[PDB]
């Protein structure tokens, strides 16, 4: 107690701006962090414009009825060194397109779109900072992929594969091979065909951001 | 003509790199013990300070 | 950054008013806030402080009870409602922003000032020296003298020099006698000891014409000095 | 005959003997209560100090599991301070008898609260949250201390008032003041029930399409439910009430309320402390630190 | 013509390898056997700041050795007084991830950058009373890994497009660019005079770039992963990097070639700051592995342990007088070490 | 008949204790028979 008057208003000073920190805390902790990490040509403009309705980090703020959901978009990164800023977000929103797999990479080198974006989503699973996290996996253009499959069979994208040019049969192996990449128990991968024009992607994300956040709880409790 | 551009300027670079004084590892290591052992006194990191004296405390 | 006080006029005693001190131009909820006295021939008397966030409170001992200082931060207004107004209150009334923290520069800005016109163990602030006649071009020093020592433990010493020109608001020259305030040019400087104050002027200029205040900031309530007119 | 004579009321004595029971069983079973309390106080005090000792967690979960142990501890320090009474204090009516069974009483309640309180959190956290961490905070120590404070001095009032006889745990034909304490209690205990039936929901919705196995989701189910149990307190409503008339019942329900009773803090104590994994990582930290420490 | 090319550098390597081969008369660890150990470092935690609700990224010390920046996760930029454990400022923020700040020589301004791309720069010193946008640098396609203030009117800057940038606060513009790197550019640390500066990348080696010219004079390559934090030695002479390998080496400018590797068998984790001491004994080396260490900077052995932290240390400062070291992770603690005897 | 399982302890001791008192009532008259 043996302060000046200038150190005591300092020290209330002090309590404000706690107060005020503490109350900041209260507003943020009641938002969700979601990660929409994609490549390119994934289609992920037309998920951005499907939640809506700049070199920086691009937030979108949508709200459904009880839940504010907070999307960051990055955009050109090699090796992305910045991925331990986003550890605690709950969901990953990992977008891949279905009519990627006829087109070659620029480079022309025998790699294919459908193979880098199974690497990318095998180097994401086996990350250190996300074996917690949880990926959800959108499936995008279905059209395309639906009218390529007639005139193109999929024995070039999968050679391992032997099976007729069905769009549903493909589609659960394509789905079945995006699975299979995990081998951590804790996360699911939570699976959803899309396309072009679709209403219910908001349903989907609220659905699986509610099924994460109770699994989250109950592990945090001991339970699951 | 972009390849070509970055291989010359990588040429230059090396040669400009290349065309250094380098004084040997023995002066400048003695120049470094000197410093170190010169201002060895004034450093309260290596050479504790007394509670009354530190501020902290 | 602008203060305007409202309220005054001529009362008969024991009335109460209501006065206001509207702020623009700066975080008024940020800083806190004083209300200081100055009768017509005496020098400045402080009368009250209300802290940022209202939480703290500090009132002067002969107007302990009688005056309710208050602030409205939405509005950015300052309250002063003052009751039993005896003769010794008729005085022009200044209102004062002020914040503290570490390397702040408080008491920088005097507000215009309302005319209101009625019909021991605090450290005694002392300037012998009453005025001096000066010429331009010379070198002033002028002494204050404090009765209890101002070195705090933490090497601050709580001493602000003013300057009141002549129809003029009052105006902050030197904070914690080792700094220089914002807006001031550099021809003046603090220096003395643990009781004994010095403020020295080099080069004196036409501008420089009015009453110089010593004060102490150790301790609450806070005592200002007897005030040094310069002459010409 | 005389009426009163040392200390025998009546010249042929007229005495009790006759219409007694079984005795060998209460004094097994006061054997097991001792030892139950003892190892529950040695695994608490255990669990005390690696809840102190450890300040990398502070998380609420852990000051609701802390303030439990903490009141296990002083209601079993003041179970061992309660049975060194005799048949004489308990004629005799004294102060210190009385004040010992009334603090006893203040920590039972005060330990059922302490569970309502981790029901509540946990509620709050496997459903919905109602307010800020802070107030939570506030609310839960309000509830598990300050709330006892009237119920426990009302009951004294009234027992001291209606019946000042036998220590105040004198159970006469008739008796209705021992009700307001014990009121409540059950009442807590079945909102508890009912904040773990809620809880047995949520599970197994949860484990639906979690794993295809239907054996390891029933096993699920069942460890998740044996180590919720002993938390909440439903280990009391599982053998609620007993008639005294049935004999093999009566020694089914003395044995088995001992064994629940008397061994729930060390099973709390145990499984919460030690099984816990962020205890164990805490601790083998700090092992690696001073090993680092000693070793330079 | 690109074969030629190929073939005239690769000679020009070799000549730089057969100069720095030649220029290596002795080591430097033999010559100081004479030397005395420097024994025990006991270290305690005097202040402990808990401002922070989310992972503290960077730090910087004041030249008045009073006052310190903190920028959090949470979107915060809080100007801590050290001694009294006294909130002096706290700046909210655009973006929430600031992964970088400064704070002025002369005081007056503190800039803080991330991955929005833009380094905004707050002004402390108002007529208002409240902190304000004072300026923003937007010039960079990657994110902003560092900051330091030359003076107040010129800010260097270090981004994640392979570049760095001296940037004039007042215009707005950058001054003169500095594109010698292949990979992401994460620390910088200025000489003293203000002449030169050191900056490592995630290409394995570190260049010496100059101010005024704005071209590279020396190049540093003798790391295996990527280089993450960097510290220029006080005299202006050598300077010391951190890396992924468990490896932090001490490398010095006139002899054109590395000193020293201080490294250890147990450690296996990575290194996101160093620092030095004031005389330049105690190399400050934080770890991944939840603690920080003391090196002897002259007889490479592990001097002493700062272990006070829950999570990774991510940032760590010595004053300029060298009284004490202050040590954030992403545990949301700022930890002031000092030693006492 | 209510023998409720919260109040398991102070029916044991109530118990116990008309034990001991029957006991020492059982002794105390085998000395006031002594004593006649």
């Amino acid at each position: 107690c043996t302060l000046s008057a200038e150190d005591k208003a300092a020290v209330e000073r002090s309590k404000m701006i706690d107060r005020n920190l503490r109350e900041d805390g209260e507003k943020a902790a009641k938002d969700v962090k979601l990660l929409l990490l994609g490549a390119g040509e994934s289609g992920k403009s037309t998920i951005v414009k499907q939640m809506k309705i700049t070199t920086g980090i691009v937030e979108t703020h949508f709200t459904f009825k009880n839940l504010h959901f907070r999307l960051f978009d990055v955009g050109r990164d090699e090796r992305r060194k910045w991925i331990h800023c986003f550890e605690d977000v709950t969901a990953i929103i990992f977008c891949v397109a279905l009519s990627g797999y006829d087109q070659v990479l620029h480079e022309d080198e025998t790699t294919n779109r459908m193979q880098e974006s199974l690497n990318l989503f095998k180097s994401i699973c086996n990350n250190k900072f996300f074996i917690d996290t949880s990926i959800i996996l959108f499936l995008n253009k279905k059209d395309l992929f639906g009218e390529k499959i007639k005139k193109s069979p999929l024995t070039i994208c999968f050679p391992e594969y032997t099976g007729p040019n069905t769009y549903e049969d493909a589609a659960a192996y394509i789905q079945a091979q995006f699975e299979s990449k995990n081998r951590s128990p804790n996360k699911e991968i939570y699976c959803h065909m899309t396309c072009s024009t679709d209403t219910n992607n908001i349903q989907v994300v609220f659905d699986a951001v509610t099924d994460i956040i109770i699994a989250n709880n109950l592990r945090g409790c001991g339970l699951y | 003509t972009a390849s070509i551009a970055q291989a010359r300027k990588l040429v230059e670079q090396l040669k400009m790199e290349a065309n250094i004084d380098r004084i040997k590892v023995s002066k400048a290591a003695a120049d470094l013990m000197a410093y170190c052992e010169a201002h060895a006194k004034e450093d309260p990191l290596l050479t504790p300070v007394p509670a009354s004296e530190n501020p902290f405390r | 950054v602008q203060l305007v006080e409202s309220g005054g006029g001529l009362v008969q005693p024991g009335g109460s008013r209501k006065l206001s001190c509207s702020a623009s131009g700066f975080a008024f909820s940020s800083f806190g806030m004083h209300w200081v006295r100055q009768a017509p021939e005496k020098g400045l008397e402080w009368v009250a402080y209300i802290s940022s966030g209202s939480g703290t409170i500090y009132y002067a001992d002969t107007v302990k009870g009688r005056f309710t200082i208050s602030r409205d931060d939405p509005k950015n207004t300052l309250f002063l409602q003052m009751t039993s107004l005896r003769s010794e209150d008729t005085a022009m009334y200044y209102c004062v922003r002020s914040i503290y923290y570490y390397g702040s520069s408080p008491f920088d800005f005097w507000g215009q000032g309302t005319t209101l016109t009625v019909s021991s163990a605090d450290i005694v602030m002392t300037q012998a020296t009453s005025s001096v006649p000066v010429t331009p071009g010379e070198s002033v020093s002028i002494s204050c003298r404090s009765s209890k020592s101002l070195l705090h433990s933490n090497g601050n010493t709580y001493l602000y020099w003013f300057l009141q020109r002549p129809g003029q608001s009052p105006q902050l020259l030197i904070y914690r006698m080792s700094n220089l305030a914002s807006g001031v040019p550099d021809r003046f400087s603090g220096s003395g000891s643990g009781t004994a104050f010095t403020l020295t002027i080099s080069r004196l200029e036409a501008e420089d014409v009015g009453v110089y205040y010593c004060m102490q900031h150790l301790e609450y309530p806070l005592t200002f000095g007897a005030g040094t007119k310069l002459e010409l | 005959c005389p009426e009163y004579f040392n200390g025998v009321k009546y010249c042929e004595p007229i005495l009790d003997d006759k219409q007694r029971k079984y005795d060998l069983h209460y004094r097994i079973a006061l054997v097991v209560n001792y030892l139950g309390h003892c190892v529950s106080v040695a695994a608490l005090v255990a669990a005390f100090l690696l809840f102190l000792a450890l300040r990398s967690i502070r998380c609420l979960r852990n000051v609701i599991h802390w303030n439990l142990i903490t009141t296990f501890i002083l209601r079993n320090v003041m179970w061992f301070l309660l049975q060194l009474v005799d048949h004489e204090v308990h004629e005799s009516n004294e102060v210190w008898c009385r004040c010992i069974t009334t603090i006893f009483n203040y920590f039972v309640v005060t330990n059922f609260f302490w569970m309502f309180v981790e029901g509540c959190y946990l509620h709050t956290a496997i459903v919905m949250t109602y307010s800020t961490e802070r107030l939570r905070k506030c609310l839960f120590l309000f509830i598990g201390w300050c709330i006892p404070f009237p119920i426990i001095v009302a009951w004294a009032i009234g027992k001291l008032y209606y019946e000042n006889e036998q220590c105040w745990f004198g159970k006469e034909p008739g008796d209705l003041v021992d009700y307001i304490y014990q009121g409540p209690i059950i009442l807590v205990l079945l909102i508890n029930f009912v904040f773990l039936f809620n809880i047995v929901r949520i599970l197994m919705t949860k484990l639906r399409a979690s794993t295809t196995s239907e054996t390891i989701q029933y096993r699920k189910a069942v460890k998740a439910t044996l180590v919720l149990l002993p938390l909440l307190g439903i280990t009391y409503m599982l053998f609620f009430v007993n008639p005294g008339e049935d004999d093999l019942s009566q020694i089914m329900f003395i044995y088995f309320n001992s064994f629940l009773q008397s061994f729930q803090g060390f099973f709390v104590s145990v499984f919460y402390c030690f099984f816990n994994g962020e205890v164990r990582s805490a601790v083998r930290k700090r092992w690696h630190r001073w090993q680092d420490h000693h070793s330079l | 013509e690109l074969d030629q090319l190929r073939q005239e550098a690769e000679q020009l390597k070799n000549q730089i390898r057969d100069a720095r081969k030649a220029c290596a008369d002795a080591t430097l660890s033999q010559i100081t056997n004479n030397i005395d150990p420097v024994g025990r470092i006991q270290m305690r935690t005097r202040r402990t700041l808990r401002g922070h609700l989310a992972k503290i990224y960077a730090m910087h010390w004041g030249t008045d050795s009073r006052l310190l920046v903190s920028a959090s996760q949470d979107g915060k930029l809080i100007i801590w007084d050290s001694y009294t454990t006294n909130k002096v400022h706290a700046i909210p923020l655009r973006s929430s991830w600031v992964m970088t700040c400064a704070y002025a020589p002369s005081g007056n301004y503190v800039a803080c950058g991330g991955l929005d791309n833009i380094c905004s720069i707050y002004n402390l010193k108002t007529r208002e009373g409240n902190v304000r946008v004072s300026r923003e640098l937007a010039g960079h396609t990657g994110y902003l890994s560092c900051c330091r203030f030359l003076d107040d009117n010129q800010i260097v800057t270090s981004s994640g497009d392979t570049t760095c940038a001296l940037w004039d606060i007042e215009t707005g513009q950058q001054t003169t660019t500095f594109t010698g790197h292949t990979g992401d550019v994460m620390s910088l640390s200025l000489a003293p005079d203000t002449r030169l500066f050191v900056s490592g990348a995630c290409d394995a080696s570190a260049k010496l770039w100059d101010v005024r010219e704005g071209m590279c004079r020396q190049t540093f390559t003798g790391h295996e992963s990527d280089i993450n934090a960097i510290c220029f030695f006080p005299n202006g002479n050598a300077f010391a990097t951190g890396s992924d390998d468990a490896t932090c080496r001490l490398f010095d400018l006139r002899a054109d070639q590395e000193l020293m590797t201080y490294s250890h068998d147990n450690i296996i984790c990575g290194i996101t700051s160093v620092s030095f001491s004031k005389s330049g004994r105690l190399l400050l080396a934080g770890y991944d592995d939840f603690n920080c260490n003391v090196w002897d900077a002259l007889k490479a052995d592990r001097a002493g342990v700062l272990a006070g932290h829950d999570n990774r240390v991510s940032c760590l400062g010595v004053t300029d007088d060298g009284m004490a070291v202050a040590t954030g992770s992403w545990d949301s603690f700022l930890k002031i070490w000092n030693g006492s005897s | 008949n209510p023998s409720l399982s919260i109040d398991l302890t102070f029916h044991l001791l109530r118990t116990l204790l008309e034990l001991a008192r029957t006991q020492s009532q059982r002794e105390r008259a085998e000395q006031n028979r002594i004593i006649f």
